[PDB]
RNA sequence: CACCUCGAUGUCGGCUCGUCGCAUCCUGGGGCUGAAGAAGGUCCCAAGGGUUGGGCUGUUCGCCCAUUAAAGCGGCACGCG
RNA sequence: UGCGAAUGCCGGCAUGAGUAACGAUAAAGAGGGUGAGAAUCCCUCUCGCCGUAAGCCCAAGGGUUCCUACGCAAUGGUCGUCAGCGUAGGGUUAGGCGGGACCUAAGGUGAAGCCGAAAGGCGUAGCCGAAGGGCAGCCGGUUAAUAUUCCGGCCCUUCCCGCAGGUGCGAUGGGGGGACGCUCUAGGCUAGGGGGACCGGAGCCAUGGACGAGCCCGGCCAGAAGCGCAGGGUGGGAGGUAGGCAAAUCCGCCUCCCAACAAGCUCUGCGUGGUGGGGAAGCCCGUACGGGUGACAACCCCCCGAAGCCAGGGAGCCAAGAAAAGCCUCUAAGCACAACCUGCGGGAACCCGUACCGCAAACCGACACAGGUGGGCGGGUGCAAGAGCACUCAGGCGCGCGGGAGAACCCUCGCCAAGGAACUCUGCAAGUUGGCCCCGUAACUUCGGGAGAAGGGGUGCUCCCUGGGGUGAUGAGCCCCGGGGAGCCGCAGUGAACAGGCUCUGGCGACUGUUUACCAAAAACACAGCUCUCUGCGAACUCGUAAGAGGAGGUAUAGGGAGCGACGCUUGCCCGGUGCCGGAAGGUCAAGGGGAGGGGUGCAAGCCCCGAACCGAAGCCCCGGUGAACGGCGGCCGUAACUAUAACGGUCCUAAGGUAGCGAAAUUCCUUGUCGGGUAAGUUCCGACCUGCACGAAAAGCGUAACGACCGGAGCGCUGUCUCGGCG
RNA sequence: GCGAGCUAGCCCUGGCCAGGGUGAAGCUGGGGUGAGACCCAGUGGAGGCCCGAACCGGUGGGGGAUGCAAACCCCUCGGAU
RNA sequence: GUGGUUCGUGGAGCCAUGGGGGAAUCUGGGCGGACCACCGCCUAAGGCUAAGUACUCCGGGUGACCGAUAGCGCACCAGUA
RNA sequence: GCCCGGAUAGCUCAGUCGGUAGAGCAGGGGAUUGAAAAUCCCCGUGUCCUUGGUUCGAUUCCGAGUCCGGGCACCA
RNA sequence: AAUGCGCAGAUACCGGGAGGAACGCCGAUGGCGAAGGCAGCCACCUGGUCCACCCGUGACGCUGAGGCGCGAAAGCGUGGGGAG
């Protein structure tokens, strides 16, 4: 499901704007909200080291659990399921027995009521995190740790999932979103399920405006520059590039590969 | 129109004054030669 | 060709304003004619005055339209910012 | 150590010259006064201008410009008796207004800690930091000049110390709260405004009429408790308890109960309200201006009504909308002859600002500069509305040179016989059209548009009839939206002012946007969207020597780089060269390893030099791949039963020889190509043809509705652009 | 070494946008059907929507050119949730 | 791998030292310009040490130094207006 | 107007160290066929563009000329 | 035959792994469906049809312009997938 709009404006008839059915609650929950700096790109010296970035939308942080064993086996129900500004994915508000409430990244399905947990433990049901040693074989799973207690750093954009493929000794062997297979410690945990809102990837901006809201200024072609400023700048009218083509930096930008080769993940990596 | 001379009496304290040359070894360097020069003063005349 | 001008002599056309030349487009006078008349042809005298309005192109020019006695050619820093 | 030159330097004085100017075309005239001196100062009257301002109040800036008295050398674009000028004197009063003895924001700083040749850079806590949060004063009077500051009336807040009554009190710690977007919006009010036949008031009867419910002026403001009338906030109990980094009886969670669109508690707004003030015209006062009286002033009724208040109100939407303290609660140490809470009393309540200008002669512009400067108020009538336009109240102003005159010429403006784009690069400019209502409206279209398409008709006033609302009550009054019929006047009824000229047809760009501050606003940039590529997260990339930071408190539906640029239909062949990608072999290759063998000296033992194989990375070579990677995409001769042409053949070269579609084009040199169309006449324009000097598919190809202060062509309407000028 | 008190971007916190038009979704009702899609009304009030002041601009032209002005003035024009 | 020295890789020692390797205590070590041999000179990897040397904000004494456009930017309330 | 390249069998073209020049197609003669092609066997003519010159000797080397092809004609 | 693959270790053979598509034998000239069509196996949801019985209704029938629904392959859009 995704909004489509009648064309009483121009941009209005490409415009597309997500389907909030599941979204359940509107205002956060008070005591999980820290708020975000804005940086526009810029670093802690006041340069500017991401380009074409600010303004947009005021976002307030919701601060989000991405390690689930410091609950082993306490379990919680699906309080809510809302909207999050600062991911792609949608944000569920789950309260434990034992009276704390966190947030967790919402899986495709979950929906509010269920009973979640995570530990060793742990049916394989949508929603349970465990060690990945424990789940098994064939099993499509989300936010994944990729190094034991450094929390989940695997799959959480919309729509997104891993799955398992195979184990060997104290790893596992992931097929990630990136149909790249990588090996994985058992111990890493993992929340089962894939992520959901899965028609992110259909939502058509419409207009310049709505890239602006997301705080995504305009993006100039080095083409439409001047030599001083690009490797494509200059010439008289347009040009071809005349020259491998390259960033503003001169660095080539066609398929001129920059993964560092010695690094030691390496001998844990296997595609592509 | 409008010219580049819009006084505001904090940001000329808060730019030239005497508390903020004196953190930058630049500007500790200006009110030594301002005073070697023998200048009435050293900062900018300023009203809080 | 490179003589004045590079401590600067604004460069095309149009518009306004003209003025001069005559190697005369018209009008005036004439010779010859393969000049019957009428209309021409060509050469001579003659610079007083006249020498149209539009389409096209920045155009000068040129080509068209409609006329005309005729729709002259040149020079004046390719006259005149 | 000798000056005539250096567009030499400093200074002085000429020329232009009594010349241009005297700084908005809002505008002046007269009378009286003053003074040595008056167009220019004071005063009266008349006239004009602003009035969503050219009036009034904040803030920033400025810094005595404020008030008074005495001055006029200079400053003042003239004059000056005047001044924002000279001399002197005076003037700015706060527990409640602003800010500090409160809070935190970006950011700064910065114990710990990390980094850097030095200087220094980073940095969790902490601290600093405000037009944000918190916090108790309204109204009149008074001064030459301050006033929410003094005075008066009424009302509050905090600290300290006492009583009295309560209660396990008690943090910098836990929890609640503070606390939050945009658009639309209900009800009830308030500000503000209009009307009144009613209440009050000096007075007036003019010039033809009018002694009338005549004209003119005014009919309020602040206000504790208690009361209403609106609204906002909030469930009440008992058990379990592993979470809120100790402990909580508090919060969270669970289970019970009662309560539930309320109530009840609170909390704000509004009204009333003790009391306290104000209180016009006009007239007389001598003020530059205030006073007296009007007066014992009256102080009421109705209507319109916020964008403001109740406010954390409600609905919808996606882009998802600060923090911290005050505040409440909870418990920890500690203490409970403490402490806190609640009332009531007495005491105590500091620092700084406070004048004046403040859309401008006091700020920013060298100037008393036609420029620039943020928030609030901003009345009345009419115009459909409105902060629009015309007039006008309160208020403020006539712009610090004047007097004449009535040429050319210039600027700004009005009109023009006949013609109507003939003007010119171009309808440049100006005209025309202009509001509201109603009728009506094509191609095409992405079905929304195109549309205000086009083109018309109506519009004033008078009398009669008459339907709804809102408020009152269902009734009158007052408003609001109207509908029907008779008639009046003019050249003309949106009678002034504000207020699109329209159509057809191409190019380019999809679109709203953006840009060369100050000669370019565009077909340029951006843009949603498409593709390629990198990147597994201590990501790639960027800044930095480093620490570190951004990326991102993100995780492949994510992030970086490149090109293309809605959308529709599409995007062909070439990997030889270059680039990128993949190749655990081979060749070459640097340090290093390794030392066959040579050498210098020594009596030697030695010491010390070179040094061949061979082992040696990346790179290059080599082998492959790769086109939305850099890029490339042929020639000559012949041939069909009329000619002409060539579907067909021959052959050379190449990595391969340009597919669709477009084509004298923003590309066509020859060129004004040739043909058709438009015109009387068309180097432009539109349609075609193909011989494409020198189109062609993401430096995209061909189209495309809508959009355009883009550029071209045509026409209608209308005109001083023109014939061709004239008058003012 | 001094500069973001002009200008460009971004960050924090505040403020502004008279008045008119147009009339998307969603409702609700009616039709429709085996059930739907869908159709019609009324309500509703969306949009880098329309007209137009403030406000932000700077299209064409005229003036100005030792200027009122070292970028101004007048008419006109663009945007204006 | 570099610096210093007249020494720019040169036959390139000496002194210094970022990296690696890494001793000896007098029969020990360093040096006399690659190296070896002889012959000599010194005693590293700890430290202190007046004077003779440099400068002129300041004080004085002198001038074939200036004399108000000179002389310090300033003879004067100048690092001021 | 200024430079570079080419011209060889009837067509399209290789080539040369200075001496006897070839390829493919076309064409000719034979074969195969009922008859044409396609196929098989056999056959070059070349004054290597003109002209001058170097040579013993020149298609070959040189200098000009005709012709063609390509690139150029910029600030102005 | 050649392109192609192969000492950079191919084919052929063994073991591990990934992935997609189609379902041998049964299988038939057989079955089902209105047609297009339907084939490994398991479960769920569901349509038609046949028979037995002679119980119910009582002509409720047949056909069917328009309308509505289905419709092999190829093809088109958005996403996914991609072994042969
Ligand atoms: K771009
Ligand atoms: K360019
Ligand atoms: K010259
Ligand atoms: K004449
Ligand atoms: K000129
Ligand atoms: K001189
Ligand atoms: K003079
Ligand atoms: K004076
Ligand atoms: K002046
Ligand atoms: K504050
Ligand atoms: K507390
Ligand atoms: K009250
Ligand atoms: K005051
Ligand atoms: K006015
Ligand atoms: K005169
Ligand atoms: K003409
Ligand atoms: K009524
Ligand atoms: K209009
Ligand atoms: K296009
Ligand atoms: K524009
Ligand atoms: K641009
Ligand atoms: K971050
Ligand atoms: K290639
Ligand atoms: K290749
Ligand atoms: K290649
Ligand atoms: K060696
Ligand atoms: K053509
Ligand atoms: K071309
Ligand atoms: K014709
Ligand atoms: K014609
Ligand atoms: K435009
Ligand atoms: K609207
Ligand atoms: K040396
Ligand atoms: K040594
Ligand atoms: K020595
Ligand atoms: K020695
Ligand atoms: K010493
Ligand atoms: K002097
Ligand atoms: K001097
Ligand atoms: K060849
Ligand atoms: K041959
Ligand atoms: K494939
Ligand atoms: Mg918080
Ligand atoms: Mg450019
Ligand atoms: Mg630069
Ligand atoms: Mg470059
Ligand atoms: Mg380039
Ligand atoms: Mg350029
Ligand atoms: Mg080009
Ligand atoms: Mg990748
Ligand atoms: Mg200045
Ligand atoms: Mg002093
Ligand atoms: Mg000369
Ligand atoms: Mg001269
Ligand atoms: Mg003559
Ligand atoms: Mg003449
Ligand atoms: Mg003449
Ligand atoms: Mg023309
Ligand atoms: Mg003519
Ligand atoms: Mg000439
Ligand atoms: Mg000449
Ligand atoms: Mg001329
Ligand atoms: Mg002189
Ligand atoms: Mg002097
Ligand atoms: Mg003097
Ligand atoms: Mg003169
Ligand atoms: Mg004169
Ligand atoms: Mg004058
Ligand atoms: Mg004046
Ligand atoms: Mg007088
Ligand atoms: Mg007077
Ligand atoms: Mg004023
Ligand atoms: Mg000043
Ligand atoms: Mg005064
Ligand atoms: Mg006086
Ligand atoms: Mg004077
Ligand atoms: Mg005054
Ligand atoms: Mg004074
Ligand atoms: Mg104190
Ligand atoms: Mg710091
Ligand atoms: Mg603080
Ligand atoms: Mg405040
Ligand atoms: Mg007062
Ligand atoms: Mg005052
Ligand atoms: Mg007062
Ligand atoms: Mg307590
Ligand atoms: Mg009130
Ligand atoms: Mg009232
Ligand atoms: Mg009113
Ligand atoms: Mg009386
Ligand atoms: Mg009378
Ligand atoms: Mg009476
Ligand atoms: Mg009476
Ligand atoms: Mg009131
Ligand atoms: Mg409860
Ligand atoms: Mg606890
Ligand atoms: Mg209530
Ligand atoms: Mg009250
Ligand atoms: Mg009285
Ligand atoms: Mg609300
Ligand atoms: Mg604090
Ligand atoms: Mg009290
Ligand atoms: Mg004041
Ligand atoms: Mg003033
Ligand atoms: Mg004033
Ligand atoms: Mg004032
Ligand atoms: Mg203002
Ligand atoms: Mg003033
Ligand atoms: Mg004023
Ligand atoms: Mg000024
Ligand atoms: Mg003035
Ligand atoms: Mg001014
Ligand atoms: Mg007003
Ligand atoms: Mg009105
Ligand atoms: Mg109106
Ligand atoms: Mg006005
Ligand atoms: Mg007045
Ligand atoms: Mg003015
Ligand atoms: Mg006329
Ligand atoms: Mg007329
Ligand atoms: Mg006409
Ligand atoms: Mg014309
Ligand atoms: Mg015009
Ligand atoms: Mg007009
Ligand atoms: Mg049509
Ligand atoms: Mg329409
Ligand atoms: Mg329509
Ligand atoms: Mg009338
Ligand atoms: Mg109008
Ligand atoms: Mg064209
Ligand atoms: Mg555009
Ligand atoms: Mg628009
Ligand atoms: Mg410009
Ligand atoms: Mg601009
Ligand atoms: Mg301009
Ligand atoms: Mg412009
Ligand atoms: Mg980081
Ligand atoms: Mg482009
Ligand atoms: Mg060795
Ligand atoms: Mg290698
Ligand atoms: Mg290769
Ligand atoms: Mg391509
Ligand atoms: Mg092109
Ligand atoms: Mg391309
Ligand atoms: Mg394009
Ligand atoms: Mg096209
Ligand atoms: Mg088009
Ligand atoms: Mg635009
Ligand atoms: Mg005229
Ligand atoms: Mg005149
Ligand atoms: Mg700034
Ligand atoms: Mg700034
Ligand atoms: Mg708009
Ligand atoms: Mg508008
Ligand atoms: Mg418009
Ligand atoms: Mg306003
Ligand atoms: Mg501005
Ligand atoms: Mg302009
Ligand atoms: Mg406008
Ligand atoms: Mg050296
Ligand atoms: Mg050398
Ligand atoms: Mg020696
Ligand atoms: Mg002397
Ligand atoms: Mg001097
Ligand atoms: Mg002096
Ligand atoms: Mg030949
Ligand atoms: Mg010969
Ligand atoms: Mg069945
Ligand atoms: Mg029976
Ligand atoms: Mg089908
Ligand atoms: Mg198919
Ligand atoms: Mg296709
Ligand atoms: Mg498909
Ligand atoms: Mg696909």
């Amino acid at each position: 499901a995704v909004k489509k709009f009648k064309p009483y404006t121009p941009s209005r008839r490409f415009m597309t704007v997500a389907d909030f059915s599941e979204i359940t609650k509107t205002e956060p929950e008070k005591s999980l909200v820290k708020p975000l700096k804005k940086t526009g790109g810029r670093n802690n010296q006041g340069r500017i080291t991401v380009r074409f970035r600010g303004g947009g939308h005021k976002r307030l942080y919701r601060i989000i659990d991405f390690k689930r064993w410091d609950k082993v086996g306490i379990p919680a129900k699906v309080a809510a399921i809302e909207y999050d500004p600062n991911r792609s994915a949608r944000i569920a508000l789950l309260h434990y027995v034992d009276g704390e409430k966190r947030y967790i990244i919402a899986p495709d399905g979950l929906q509010v009521g269920q009973q979640v947990v995570a530990g060793p433990d742990a049916p394989i049901q949508v929603g349970n995190a465990l060690p990945l040693r424990f789940i098994p074989v064939g099993t499509v799973v989300h936010a994944v740790e990729l190094e034991p207690k450094k929390g989940a750093k695997l799959a959480r954009a919309a729509g997104t999932s891993a799955q398992i493929q195979g184990r060997e000794g104290d790893y596992v062997i992931l097929r990630l979103p990136s149909g790249e297979l990588r090996k994985v410690h058992g111990e890493c945990y993992a929340t089962v399920g894939a992520v959901g809102n899965a028609d992110h990837k259909n939502i058509v901006l419409g207009k310049a405006g709505r890239s602006r809201w997301l705080g995504r200024r305009p993006h100039v072609r080095g083409a439409a520059m001047n030599p001083v400023d690009h490797p494509h700048g200059g010439g008289e009218g347009r040009a071809p590039r005349g020259r491998p083509p390259a960033s503003p930096w001169g660095w080539q930008t066609k398929g001129l590969k920059t993964r560092k080769r010695r690094k030691p993940s390496s001998r844990f990596i296997i595609a592509r | 129109m409008k010219r580049t001379w819009q006084p505001n009496r904090r940001k000329r304290a808060k730019t030239h004054g005497f508390r903020a040359r004196m953190r930058t070894p630049g500007g500790r360097k200006v009110l030594k030669r301002r005073r070697q020069k023998g200048r009435w003063r050293l900062t900018p005349a300023v009203r809080k």
